[PDB]
């Protein structure tokens, strides 16, 4: 790893959300019913945090209050995977998730990283230089102007971590898309952090742009409407 | 239809069901459950 | 006298509570069909899991470290849970220790330690005291199980043992399930205690020092917490029961993995997908079910039900009557 | 008649669940 | 005026104040004065 100080000093834009972050909160089928739930959502019409990456690097570290909507526009698959922690070095426990070439891999256990880590067509996969023992691995299919929305809402409670996830081809559009549950994990750790992943390619040569959009969730009460199928509608 | 919707009620039991509450505990304690539940239907069907 | 149940005419007679009947039309009853065959639905489970190495372990953790395992995808059996001691004491809220044999389960969670003799007590919902609020605290809502049993024989010894802990100082009380393993000092006074004993500098561990010698109601006891969660969901763990054929289109008696229900099982239209499991309907009751040997759903309808009513004329003028069934096509009485 | 035609146009899956929870409708 | 007195009737509890007893004793049998108290106090309204 390497230092430098050329970076830009700018805030990431700001945006609002409309009707998204609607996802399915039982495992109950309902058909053609008007229902009312309690429980962490997005609110609507609801500022947003909008990143763009071309240069320019643009990885903070955020916080994780209650619960996350992560949202991608993008062509050609730059964004990659997630990083979640607490401290996010040796001392505690850390979370990590990586869309391999055909597979999707998950480990919670110890790391190591630098200052800004980052991903180096891919040959080389080099994010972390350290791995003591892990507790929890799984292996899996993988999750897949711009031309793909990829949304996704990360949960922790119970002692459980919830992916849920929606994939959709087309500054968000209106709409209504629910999302349907993907992954649960029972890891039970203390997260507080987050950072995510985009990859690089060397290579006149042209860089693929990508925008990312980070929204907070809390308790709400909604009304949601199922037509004849288990499809939430409104 | 709102006599229907009565049926989802608790009304301090520990489920709205019947048959798990006598699928999880003795005779000697589900009748504290069971008359609640009973209690409760019968002044709402009262009522209406 | 009068029989009930020979014919029309006496169930009037039972129901007005007369032995004369004037004219008119009566409601007398309601009539349903009754069950023939009982069909029971399991998982097709059939290893076990850790129970031994749970209760027959060597070393046990302190207070306020205790030891939590997650126990998921077995085959519970809980008679081995009978012969750990001479005496014990057994002890369930929300469920009764003598029917878990036949229920189906999420989650299994077991949580282990050691305590004082007389602070046995202490571990149950809603209770105040010195572990209950900075070493182990339980919510108010628990379904699940405790077991103590006597330890005097294997944990105390002559020589002296101080491996086991507790925590005495605390700023405030635990959230329930939560663990601390803090050793920073505490801070009674208005001064910094720069990491060094002294007054108002307490160092918050205590040791108990078990010898073969104290009284009865001062040896360690060992304890075993086990939480369940009862929901909808896969249904991971379950005991032992034997499954049988599934029949349809018949009204039979069913329970499907733990839901008991009488009615008749027809294939099922709806369009359920991946993560859905059952279904509910305008009442909040179940409607649709997946079968957890086959992953089809069926469709659960309660079999013919309706009202009955009686025609007669007065008993002095005769003793015939006629019957009237209600909403029903009589090619399907 | 007319008007009574006019008068019965105006005024106009829960029954099959409130059927099968015990509550039925009589005819006149 | 009856349906403003009848808020200091106990229903069969310890006391009609609610604070003193979830003070007093522990949740287990607090849970029971309190629906008792529940009960009647919805009783009251129905009648009124």
């Amino acid at each position: 790893c390497v230092n430098l100080t050329t970076r830009t000093q700018l805030p990431p834009a700001y945006t609002n959300s409309f009707t998204r972050g609607v996802y399915y909160p039982d495992k109950v089928f309902r058909s053609s019913v008007l229902h009312s739930t309690q429980d962490l959502f997005l609110p609507f019409f609801s500022n947003v945090t909008w990143f763009h990456v071309i240069k320019r690097f643009d990885n903070p570290v955020l916080p994780f209050n209650d619960g996350v909507y992560f949202a991608s526009i993008e062509k050609s698959n730059i964004i990659r995977g997630w990083i979640f922690g607490t401290t996010l070095d040796s001392k505690t426990q850390s979370l990590l998730i990586v869309n391999n070439a055909t597979n999707v891999v998950i480990k919670v256990c110890e790391f190591q990283f630098c200052n800004d880590p980052f991903l180096d067509m891919e040959s080389e996969f080099r994010v972390y230089s350290s791995a003591n023992n892990c507790t929890f691995e799984y292996v899996s299919q993988p999750f897949l102007n711009f031309k793909n929305l990829r949304e996704f809402v990360f949960k922790n409670i119970d002692g459980y971590f919830k992916i849920y996830s929606k994939h959709t081809p087309i500054d968000l559009p209106q709409g209504f898309s629910a999302l349907e549950p993907l992954v649960d994990l029972p890891i039970g750790i203390n997260i507080t952090r987050f950072q995510t992943l985009l990859a690089l390619h060397r290579s006149g040569w042209t860089a693929g742009a990508a925008a990312y959009y980070v929204g907070y969730l809390q308790p709400r009460t909604f009304l949601l409407k199922y037509n004849e199928n288990g499809t939430i509608t409104d | 239809n709102t006599l229907v919707k009565q049926l989802s009620s608790k009304f301090g039991a520990i489920s709205s069901v019947l048959n798990d509450i006598f699928s999880r505990l003795d005779p000697p304690e589900a009748e504290v459950q069971i008359d609640r539940l009973i209690t409760g239907r019968l002044q709402s069907l009262q009522t209406y | 006298a009068v029989d009930c149940a020979l014919d029309p005419l006496s169930e009037t007679k039972c129901t007005l509570k007369s032995f004369t009947v004037e004219k008119g039309i009566y409601q007398t009853s309601n009539f349903r069909v009754q069950p023939t065959e009982s069909i029971v639905r399991f998982p097709n489970i059939t290893n076990l899991c850790p129970f031994d190495e749970v209760f027959n372990a060597t070393r046990f953790a302190s207070v306020y470290a205790w030891n939590r395992k997650r126990i998921s995808n077995c085959v519970a059996d809980y008679s081995v849970l009978y012969n750990l001691a001479p005496f014990f004491t057994f002890k369930c809220y929300g469920v009764s220790p003598t029917k878990l044999n036949d229920l189906c389960f999420t989650n299994v969670y077991a949580d282990s330690f050691v305590i004082r003799g007389d602070e046995v007590r202490q571990i149950a919902p809603g209770q105040t005291g010195n572990i209950a609020d900075y070493n182990y605290k339980l919510p108010d809502d628990f379904t699940g199980c405790v077991i103590a049993w006597n330890s005097n024989k294997l944990d105390s010894k002559v020589s002296g043992n101080y491996n086991y802990l507790y925590r005495l100082f605390r700023k405030s009380n635990l959230k329930p399930f939560e663990r601390d393993i803090s050793t920073e000092i505490y801070q009674a006074g208005n001064k910094p205690c720069n990491g060094v004993a002294g007054f108002n500098c307490y160092f918050p561990l205590r040791s108990y020092s078990f010898r073969p010698t104290y009284g009865v109601g001062h040896q360690p006891y060992r304890v075993v917490v086990l939480s369940f969660e009862l929901l909808h969901a896969p249904a991971t763990v379950c005991g032992p029961k034997k499954s049988t054929n599934l029949v349809k289109n018949k009204c039979v008696n069913f329970n499907f993995n733990g839901l008991k229900g009488t009615g008749v099982l027809t294939e099922s239209n709806k369009k359920f997908l991946p993560f859905q499991q059952f279904g509910r309907d305008i009442a909040d009751t179940t409607d649709a079910v997946r079968d957890p040997q086959t992953l089809e759903i069926l469709d659960i309808t309660p079999c013919s039900f309706g009202g009955v009513s009686v025609i007669t004329p007065g008993t002095n003028t005769s003793n015939q009557v006629a019957v009237l069934y209600q909403g029903v096509n009589c090619t399907e009485v | 008649s007319f008007i009574e035609d006019l008068l019965f146009n105006k005024v106009t899956d829960l029954i099959c669940a409130q059927k099968f929870k015990g509550l039925t409708v009589l005819p006149p």
